[PDB]
């Protein structure tokens, strides 16, 4: 079933060096799986998904015809990682919290 | 040091400082000295 | 003369179409551009996104800072050193 | 110079106004039952605001306002000298007008 | 949108909805939003409103007749009254 | 509003409450003035920190000590000095009179002086200077 | 429909970490290194001739 498929899919993910999270939200700003704990999910949530269509808006308004796959912000601390895929009947930015500083 | 860290002193000095200002009077004639002394030593 | 000669090394690689300083407000100063009918376009519409970043990396835990960012859109590399100063901007397709 | 965020809430216990336009035993009196109530029932912040505001119902105006939280933005306007926003825990803030 | 909370003609909850909507749509930092929704409003309706914006926070107000509105918008919070 | 004028109003904020108690209470105040010379009523002293405090403390603080301090400054930077150096005697006439600047040359007792400052600044050429052709002299 | 997209964007990102992870970019040599060695031969200085 394609249920272990995604879930090995966050152990692909997972199993690299640093990488301290791995989460699905979905347009809504509802998070779907999580590896936090609830509240630091849902604040990230809210947040990048209030970010992430400015800036795809940004985009978009700077080219017509140019849309983004891929986002990348920057800490001292951990490198956040945003990927959204913009479809109908699904877009689900994706986004990975990691480091490389750890282990 | 002999030809520039005095003219460069004399030109760093503040001769008034902070009626009763004849204290000023007094304050001015002592750095006074000071300027001759250190001009004598770069002449 | 090292900011000038990194700006000139800078804009002469295999994919930059643009090196764009900005201040706080706006004023884009030192472009690099044949005409300026869309550098003011970058200048009012990036640093929004690198201050609205830094809140929410900072939001965060507050001892924490943001220090770059990159947008790759299809065909672009939309990338911003935001700081305290100013923000920064170099273009580059791949 | 700490090291995260729980030598910050270590030292962070202190329950600064932020601005305030009151009277000064106006301020200590609506100072204190603010941090009263949040040390009261720091899970479930409505009943704070419940206790908040009927207490000053009944006591000091006919209409008053109150919002306590964690991260937020307003807009509000205001009759002066009545006027409270303190930060309370080193995190949940609270504004407070009439 | 959603809504969870409102005692008001809805004739004019469609007012507050395209009046916070394009807000939403076009600021981008959350103080001047809660600018615009009361500010917008009041040169329409009536003198007074008051309006928060933003997530997770706590409240108790006295509320008005025909004039309490508690939005829901993506994760972000918006209330106004009169 | 500036920054160092926050270094000025803590340093005078520290002059006045002396003794360390965060507030300005009477007595230091008295101090500062009895310092100064005057030695007041007890009863003006009260409406001037009435008028001056706000919170209802009967201690002025920091707060209340900038708010003073700004009003009085910004109510009422280099337009005034350059301004009324001579014109700024002449109030927007252009027209400063000779007299005054051989005045100025007496009274300092200075040992060499020829005045062709004023012939060589003259950009009328009249002999005379107004306030644009004035600042351009300084 | 939602499986598919999570295992795009996997993939994506995969490659992506893989290039943070790669060579570290940023990454300044010698963010802090106190110990200079320098140049310290001796100095003599006529303050004043006493004359």
């Amino acid at each position: 079933v394609d249920i272990a498929a995604v879930d090995e899919t966050f152990k692909r993910l997972q199993s690299h060096k640093g990488v301290l999270g791995i989460i699905v939200i979905n347009a809504e700003g509802i998070a779907i799986r999580t590896t936090f704990d609830n509240d630091l999910t849902v604040q990230y949530a809210a947040l990048v998904s209030h970010f992430t269509v400015k800036a795809r808006s940004a985009v978009r308004k700077l080219d017509g015809d140019n849309d983004l796959k891929f986002l990348r912000i920057r800490s001292k601390k951990h490198e956040i990682m945003i990927a959204p895929e913009f479809e109908r009947s699904h877009e689900y930015y994706l986004v990975v919290v990691q480091d490389p500083s750890r282990e | 040091n002999r030809v520039d860290s005095n003219l460069g002193a004399i030109s760093s000095t503040l001769l008034v400082e902070l009626e009763g200002f004849v204290e000023q009077n007094r304050f001015q004639k002592k750095q006074a000295e000071l300027l001759a002394i250190r001009n004598e030593e770069v002449r | 003369s090292d900011i000038e000669s990194t700006l000139t090394r800078i804009q002469g690689h295999k994919g930059v179409i643009g090196v764009i300083i900005v201040n706080n407000q706006g004023v884009p100063l030192r472009s690099t551009f044949e005409h300026d009918a869309m550098t003011k376009q970058y200048a009012d519409l990036v640093p929004g996104l690198a201050d609205l970043a830094r809140n929410l990396v900072r939001d965060l835990d507050p001892q924490n800072d943001l220090e770059f960012l990159r947008i790759r859109s299809h065909k672009h590399e939309i990338m911003v050193a935001a700081k305290d100063d100013f923000v920064l901007l170099v273009i580059q397709d791949p | 110079q700490f090291e995260d965020m729980e030598a910050f809430l270590r030292v962070a216990k202190y329950t600064l106004v932020k601005f305030t336009d009151m009277h000064v035993e106006m301020k200590e009196e609506a100072m204190d039952i603010c941090i009263t109530a949040v040390e009261k029932y720091p899970n479930d912040a409505e009943k704070c605001t419940q206790m908040i505001k009927d207490q000053m119902d009944k006591k000091f105006g006919a209409p008053w306002h109150v919002v306590v939280g964690k991260g937020f933005s307003y807009e509000i306007t205001y009759e002066v000298r009545n006027l409270l926003y303190i930060y309370v825990g080193g995190r949940t803030a609270v504004l407070l007008w009439k | 949108a959603v809504i969870k909370n409102a005692d008001m003609s809805e004739e004019m909850q469609a007012d507050a909805v395209d009046c916070a909507t394009q807000a939403l749509e076009k600021y981008n930092i959350e103080k001047d939003i809660a600018a615009y929704i009361k500010k917008e409003f009041d040169r329409k309706h009536n003198p007074t409103w008051h309006c928060i914006v933003g997530r997770n926070f706590g409240s108790y107000v006295t509320h008005e007749t025909k004039h309490f509105i508690y939005f829901y918008l993506g994760q972000v919070a918006i209330l106004l009254f009169k | 509003l500036t920054d160092e004028e926050m270094d000025m109003c803590r340093k005078a904020f520290a002059m006045f409450d002396k003794d360390g108690s965060g507030t300005i209470d009477t007595k230091e105040l008295r101090t500062a003035l009895s310092a100064l010379g005057q030695n007041p009523t007890e009863e003006d002293m009260f409406v001037m920190i009435s008028q001056v405090d706000q919170d209802g403390s009967r201690c002025i603080e920091f707060k209340e000590f900038v708010r003073v301090i700004q009003i009085n400054k910004q109510m009422s930077a280099d337009t005034l000095d350059a301004f009324v150096a001579l014109g700024g005697n002449l109030d927007k006439t252009g027209r400063i009179l000779v007299d005054k600047l051989r005045s100025i040359c007496e009274e300092f007792e200075l040992t060499v002086n020829v005045d062709r400052l004023v012939k060589d600044a003259d950009r009328d050429l009249n002999g005379f200077l107004s306030y644009d052709e004035f600042r351009a002299l300084l | 429909d939602y499986i598919r997209t999570v295992v795009q964007l996997g993939s994506s990102v995969e490659d992506l970490i893989k290039q943070n992870n790669a060579v570290d970019i940023y990454q300044e040599y010698f963010t802090n290194v106190t110990m200079d060695h320098t140049s310290e031969a001796p100095h003599v200085k006529t303050v004043t001739v006493f004359k």
